[PDB]
């Protein structure tokens, strides 16, 4: 344990309900590189997950996007949880509108 | 105006039984290669990943990188055993090049372990890092010792590389110089106050990465303004979050900036409310 | 093993030449070594070579390497008695010393004299300050073999070669005696195959 | 080969007691190994070391232990002798050669016999035997043969020596020393050289023959208990002169 995962919850395009968009988390700034990265819907796991390789930047720290194509609504809830040896429980991020 | 070519390289050890070693490259911002612990071969990410590098040259490399791989992974165990290291282990590696106007080219060969540097290759060996502790002679004591492995790193740094650079500049050309313009909206985040508003000014979907934006009264900057990390989207362009928490009420009559290169100038103005 | 020699053993007369093979299946590969050791004595290292060598000469020891088929040989030339040793195969994966090194079986090279003028004989010595002894069998070729004995209170030994360097002669022998003062040197060597015109003292 | 050594060349020991091999280099070479090596069979790695504090296990699992407290010495340690480490040990060292390669560097190496007691150590009696009369007159020549019995470990070295100076000539020594009762664990040994000169040099009066056995036995630190002599390192001669009738 070293760096703790910093966050990031975001669409790709400007919400509309009904209307097909991405929704992206952004962990970064963390170390070491073993990290659980997980979308969720309504608090439950989105399996349909794309992510890019595992990255890292000048300092070393690692980073990481998960990404899913997603049709956001009033009702349904989005976020991103992520576990990690620097974490004593695993942090849930919500999307914000 | 620059471009470094940029291979990254991960590797894990959690027991002396367990690891997995990826890898990517990056010319500038752009992901050419992928390289997982599961595939036999490194991975062309763009139809223009090989460069001028022939089929024969490709695999020549491939081969290299596949040794190198194993023999890596077999190393940094058995240096575990000298120095006395405890698992897990984590050891990182960015090296490559980058082509300059004219002719020169500098390249560099630098290693991490559990998110510090520990040494380099400097011109024909390895080098530790100024304020890496002492086992790390130790590394270097044998490190050194293997010529065809210090001759064929200089052989990769100095020749092909910068090559290898190249050839990925010139048939990537029309992708690395390409423009996409943003598209920025507003939005009102949570409350800090009361009676204080967030305003949050969004802008996705641009490239190249290098932006410019800001919260305005006018033609004045506000500064305080606090503008986020610029974070990817999956299709390879970019998103920003700028931020600015204000009294009441009045601004009113602020306005976010947008200057991009997509884009000539022909700034995206958005004024609150407009969202 | 990833590294295997033939053969296991073999036997030659002296003056010959002979090749042993060295074959690894070690990867990555930086080098392959040949060591001699004589019974008794740590190796001694003949030659080294790289990937980039297909020869290395160490006086009458040559070694070639073949780096596409992973194959070595050991040519020895004009083979002497001094020849009989071990001779061990030995590759290293690492230009370091990080690396593991793969040890062959060894192969056991024997080099007999190739007897040109066979005398063969048994004879009986008188003890020097004792008395009353030794049975020498001498001067058989290299084809003759000397079996041991089979009851305990009789001792053969090996056959051994002498070389009497200024006169450039060699000659096997092989010693048989016993406690039993009715010890015949005619009956010693029954168990081994003698040649038939084979000379008796009296 | 001559910059790495290993004390002592030869070591018999009673079983229970107490091992420590010496190896030691006069080079500043980090990287060091131990071997164990059965007679006939192949070398198997029982330790290495990369420099001092540094002791990892080889392929073959050895209940020996080694210690890296200085560069130039890797003294190797048995707490508790038995039979089943009678064998050849070497010592070795690697490092930078004539080329830009790192090579090994072996030691003489060690041979140890583990017995059940010392009272089975004896010295080697000797005796030379005097040439056959039919030899002389048949090939001209005339061999002279030695015999070393009743030794006890096989640790022996054996020289002629014509005239007090030592030769190589037509000499020869048994590669193996046989058992002189090959039923019993701790059996006596027995071994036979052939000094073979011409038959004009045996009959000259003038000339001596000395067969020497080199025998390593006990030292200074082994105890003693029985009334004969105790069985140390030592040097047994046997002697024929020269006779024409
Ligand atoms: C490098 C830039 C060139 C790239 C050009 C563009 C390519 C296209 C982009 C795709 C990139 C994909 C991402 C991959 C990122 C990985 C970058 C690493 C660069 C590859 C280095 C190649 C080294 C080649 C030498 C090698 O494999 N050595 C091997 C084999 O050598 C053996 O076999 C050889 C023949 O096969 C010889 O016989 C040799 O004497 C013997 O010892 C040797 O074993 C090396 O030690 C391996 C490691 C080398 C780097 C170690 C540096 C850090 C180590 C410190 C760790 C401290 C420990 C703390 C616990
Ligand atoms: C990543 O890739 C490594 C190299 O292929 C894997 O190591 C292999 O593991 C298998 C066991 O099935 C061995 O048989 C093989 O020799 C090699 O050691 C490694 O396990 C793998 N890691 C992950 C994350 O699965
Ligand atoms: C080492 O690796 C994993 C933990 O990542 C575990 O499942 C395994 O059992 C560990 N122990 C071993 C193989 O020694
Ligand atoms: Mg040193």
């Amino acid at each position: 344990i070293q760096r703790t995962p910093k966050i990031q919850v975001y669409s790709r395009h400007p919400a509309e309900n009904g209307k097909s968009n991405f929704l992206n988390c952004y962990v970064s700034g963390f170390h070491p590189s073993d990290i659980e990265v997980d979308l969720l819907k309504n608090g439950e796991r989105i399996e349909k997950v794309e992510h890019s390789d595992l990255s890292f930047s000048k300092d070393w720290s690692f980073y990481l996007l998960y990404y899913t194509e997603f049709t956001p609504t009033e009702k349904d809830e989005y976020a991103c949880r992520v576990n990690h040896v620097t974490l004593s429980q695993p942090k849930i991020v919500k999307w914000d509108r | 105006r620059l471009f470094p070519l940029r291979c990254l390289q991960i590797s894990s050890f959690a027991n002396s039984s367990w690891t997995r070693t990826d890898g990517l490259a990056w010319l500038g911002e752009l992901q050419t290669h992928s390289w997982s612990n599961d595939s036999d071969t490194v991975r062309s990410l763009k139809p223009w990943s090989q460069g001028t590098f022939s089929d024969q040259q490709w695999e020549t490399l491939q081969h290299i990188f596949r040794v190198y791989r194993s023999s890596f992974t077999r190393d940094v165990k058995e240096f575990a055993k000298m120095l006395r290291l405890s698992y897990p282990l984590e050891l990182q590696v960015s090296a490559g090049c980058e082509v300059h106007p004219g002719n020169a080219s500098n390249n560099f060969f630098h290693v991490a372990f559990q998110g510090k540097d520990i040494l380099s290759f400097q011109g024909t060996s390895w080098e530790p890092t100024q304020e890496a502790p002492l086992w790390v002679n130790l590394a270097i004591q044998v490190l050194n010792q293997d010529k065809w492995t210090r001759e064929t790193v200089q052989w990769l740094l100095n020749g092909t590389c910068p090559q290898f650079v190249s050839g990925l500049l010139e048939s990537g050309k029309s992708e690395l110089k390409k423009q996409v313009k943003p598209k920025a909206w507003l939005s009102r985040g949570p409350s800090p106050g009361p009676g204080r508003l967030l305003l949050v000014c969004h802008v996705s979907g641009f490239y190249p990465k290098p932006v410019w934006v800001k919260w305005m009264r006018g033609e004045q900057e506000q500064q305080g303004t606090q503008p986020g990390d610029i974070l990817p989207n999956a299709d390879e362009t970019w998103y920003l979050r700028a931020t600015l928490d204000v009294v009441a009420g009045e601004a009113a009559g602020l306005s976010c900036r947008v200057k991009h290169s997509s884009l000539e100038g022909q700034d995206i103005v958005l004024y609150w409310h407009h969202h | 093993n990833q590294v295997e020699q033939s053969p296991q053993s073999l036997i030659i007369l002296e003056g010959k030449n002979c090749t042993l093979q060295c074959n690894y299946t070690v990867s990555p590969f930086s080098n392959l070594r040949w060591y001699k050791q004589d019974t008794g004595r740590g190796p001694v290292s003949l030659t080294i070579m790289t990937f980039s060598e297909n020869t290395k000469s160490n006086g009458r020891y040559t070694a070639t390497l073949d780096a596409d088929t992973k194959q070595s040989s050991l040519h020895i030339t004009a083979s002497q008695l001094s020849d009989s040793a071990s001779y061990i195969c030995v590759v290293s994966d690492r230009g370091s010393t990080l690396g593991r090194l793969y040890f062959g079986r060894g192969t056991q090279l024997t080099v007999w004299p190739d007897i040109q003028n066979p005398d063969p004989a048994v004879y009986q010595l008188r003890d020097s300050k004792s008395s009353d002894s030794v049975c020498l069998f001498t001067d058989f070729d290299s084809q003759t073999n000397v079996s041991q004995s089979k009851d305990s209170d009789v001792y053969i030994t090996d056959k051994c070669v002498l070389d009497m360097r200024s006169m450039d002669f060699k000659s096997n022998s092989a010693v048989a005696w016993s406690n039993k003062s009715d010890f015949a040197c005619a009956n010693a060597f029954n168990n081994s195959i003698i040649p038939e015109d084979t000379f008796f003292p009296s | 080969e001559a910059d790495i050594y290993q004390t002592p060349r030869y070591l018999v020991i009673g079983t229970g007691k107490k091992i420590t091999l010496e190896c030691s280099q006069t080079m500043g070479h980090d990287k060091m190994y131990w071997y164990q090596q059965d007679p006939g069979m192949e070398l198997h790695l029982i330790h290495y070391s990369y420099g001092v504090n540094s002791t990892e296990k080889g392929d073959l699992s050895s209940e020996s232990t080694v210690s890296r407290i200085r560069t130039e010495h890797f003294p190797l340690t048995l707490e508790s002798a038995r039979p089943s480490h009678t064998s050849q040990y070497l010592c070795a060292s690697s490092g930078l050669r004539d080329r830009g390669l790192y090579e090994q560097y072996f030691g003489p190496g060690t041979r140890l016999t583990v017995t059940e007691d010392l009272k089975n150590v004896f010295p080697p009696e000797v005796a030379v035997f005097e040439p056959s009369e039919a030899e002389i007159s048949h090939t001209q020549k005339a061999t002279l043969v030695c015999l070393a019995t009743g030794f006890y470990p096989d640790h022996v070295e054996l020289s002629w020596w014509v005239n007090g100076k030592e030769v190589h000539s037509g000499v020869c020594t048994d590669p193996q020393p046989l058992k002189e009762q090959p039923a019993l664990n701790d059996s006596r040994y027995a071994l036979s050289s052939r000094l073979r000169v011409s038959a004009t040099f045996w009959q000259n009066p003038r000339n001596h023959f000395r067969c020497q056995v080199q025998f390593y036995g006990l030292s200074e630190n082994d105890e003693w208990t029985q009334d004969r002599a105790k069985p140390v390192t030592q040097i047994v001669s046997a002697e024929a002169w020269g006779r024409a009738d």
